[PDB]
């Protein structure tokens, strides 16, 4: 709980950031900053800071749990936690709150390797072929 | 306490390149789908 860490989309290699205009925008992988990408996990809602703490070498212990658990996303630099807009596939728009709201829980599944791998050869083969039809195109 | 590497370990290689008097960490890495060979 607390640990900074990126997030990554599989299929198209971006970072999730926070834009300047308290916005989350995918923003590419040569810009991707740990001040503009880097989220953390919190037990609950309270504002008590993880404070720092001496990083381990090793597995450590398991905290967090796949489904049984309930986290919460957090944005290192700016303290604001994520949220929905609540406005309308539903397509409800998903940005960052002072306080957001009461159902801001959010889970965790584990994709299977067969997947994982699927999603990984999916962008890089999308990419090589991108670069092909301009290749042609030129 | 010291640790030992095992096997089913997983681990990365990593070499140090100081170029124009500049410390970089590369590892090996590789893309093993449509490119056999390997890079930095």
């Amino acid at each position: 709980w607390g640990q900074p860490f990126r997030l990554r989309h599989v299929t198209t290699g971006k970072y999730l950031s926070l834009m300047e205009d308290k916005n989350l925008l995918l923003m590419d992988k040569e810009k991707a900053d740990v001040k503009s990408t880097a989220f953390t996990f919190r037990s609950s809602k309270e504002k008590l800071d993880v404070g720092v703490r001496k990083e381990v070498d090793g597995m450590g212990t398991s905290e967090i749990k796949y489904g049984d658990s309930v986290c919460y996303i957090q944005h290192v630099d700016t303290g604001l936690w994520l949220t929905y807009q609540s406005v309308d596939s539903i397509q409800r728009k998903a940005i960052m709150h002072h306080e957001g709201h009461m159902d801001d829980g959010i889970s965790l599944s584990r994709s299977q390797h067969e997947e994982s791998r699927t999603a990984r050869v999916i962008r890089s083969t999308v990419f090589l072929f991108n670069r092909f039809i301009r290749g042609l195109d030129a | 306490e010291i640790q030992f590497l095992r096997t089913d370990d997983e681990v990365v290689l990593q070499c140090t390149a100081t170029i124009h008097k500049e410390q970089q960490k590369l590892c090996l890495a590789a893309e093993g789908f449509g490119n056999r060979l390997c890079f930095l």
